[PDB]
């Protein structure tokens, strides 16, 4: 199957000669497994998954000294962000990056990312040849021409298509259980009073994981897209997720309509309607 | 594993 | 400052009054990552509130879940109130226990 891993990095400027905040998350098929503060009374890379309990003293102390090597190159590139956007010193700013990989069945990789932004907003990203850039500003520009003077698109396809390949792997082996776990929804239809001679239908999908599904209302078995609202995916905070659907619907006419809910832990689609 | 940036922006 | 917080407020279980459930408030879509939340019970500040911890989207935006043990019954009313630079003054959401 389609498995990944992410680092989402930030680093934010504070005011006076305060040093930024940086925080590094990664994450294994979408759920965070390490995470890295700079606000920590003893900042270091930690575990946040049990099964990364597995690794050695060795691992976390290098991953952590990586960390330490980010925050230092965050707080000069912010630096020198300032100066590209004539920017006065002093003020609040962020800077983000995401890089990682997507891989195979086949344990190739798929697809490389490294990407960053300023201020919330898109700054330069290798492309998907992970070869050359593209800069989304006259200052990105900047950039870009220092990276291809420096050679950076090539350091970091080395590490796209090695390392962050390698390590995923070894992670899903090592997550064994844990990672390839679904939970399937569990879902009942709620009914409440609404305008004149109307009423509210909403299927409920609780307690999913992974966070992706799909719920339909039909009438009579024909499909509902007019007149349908529906919530986006929030989590339980349990590592769950919830979803829900509603339809306005004749008092009266409530048996008329079915919900539908489709997750790919569920061993078929489940269909259920109003049970008064 | 993380990656380590190269030159700086 | 740039990107305005969207709010949902809902419990973790289906609320039953009399019940112990959990209060999330789930603010995503927002820029700078600065933010202030609170929770309040019939108009009065809940203490021991937990945040989840800074996370970002594939958009950039952050977002964050805040939380606290509650038992909703049938006339307590439950808020969360948000404090953005994108803002000009905080959004309060109510819980609606439909939603």
């Amino acid at each position: 199957g389609p498995h990944s891993m992410r680092y989402f990095e930030t680093a934010v400027s504070r005011p006076g000669l305060e040093e930024p905040r940086y925080i590094s998350v990664g994450y294994v098929d979408n759920k965070e497994f390490v995470r890295f503060d700079s606000d920590a009374e003893n900042p270091r890379y930690e575990p946040r998954a049990p099964w990364m309990e597995q690794e050695g003293p060795e691992y976390w102390e290098r991953e952590t000294q990586k960390a330490k090597g980010q925050e230092q190159w965050f707080r000069v590139s912010l630096r020198n962000l300032l100066g590209y956007y004539n920017q006065s010193a002093g003020g609040s700013h962020t800077l983000q990056q995401m890089s990682g990989c997507d891989l195979g069945s086949d344990w190739r990789l798929l697809r490389g990312y490294l990407q960053f932004a300023y201020e919330g907003r898109d700054y330069i990203a290798l492309n998907e040849d992970l070869k050359t850039w593209t800069a989304a500003d006259m200052a990105a520009q900047i950039t870009r021409r220092k990276w291809e003077q420096s050679g950076a698109a090539e350091h970091y396809k080395a590490y796209l298509e090695g390392e962050c390949v390698e390590w995923l792997h070894r992670y899903l082996k090592n997550g064994n259980a844990t990672l390839l776990r679904t939970d399937s929804p569990k879902a009942h239809v709620t009914h409440h009073p609404r305008s004149k001679g109307e009423v509210t239908l909403r299927c409920w999908a609780l307690g999913f994981y992974p966070a992706d599904i799909t719920l339909t209302w039909q009438l009579n078995g024909e499909e509902l897209t007019q007149d349908m609202e529906l919530v986006e995916t929030r989590p339980a905070g349990d590592g769950t997720f919830q979803k829900w659907a509603s339809v306005v619907v004749p008092l009266g006419k409530e048996q008329n309509y079915t919900c539908r809910v489709y997750h790919e832990g569920l061993p078929e689609p489940l269909t259920l309607r109003w049970e008064p | 594993k993380v990656p380590r940036n190269q030159d700086w922006l | 400052i740039q990107k305005t917080p969207q709010i949902q407020v809902y419990s973790r279980h289906p609320p039953e009054n009399g019940k112990p459930n959990i209060l999330n408030c789930y603010v995503t879509q927002f820029h700078p990552p600065h933010i202030e939340i609170q929770m309040l019970k019939n108009g009065k500040k809940i203490p021991k509130v937990e945040m989840s911890d800074m996370s970002f989207s594939k958009d950039w935006s952050f977002y964050i879940l805040a939380h606290t043990e509650f038992t909703p019954t049938e006339t307590d009313t439950y808020a969360c109130r948000v404090k953005h630079d994108s803002m000009a003054e905080p959004k309060t959401v109510y819980w609606d226990r439909d939603m």
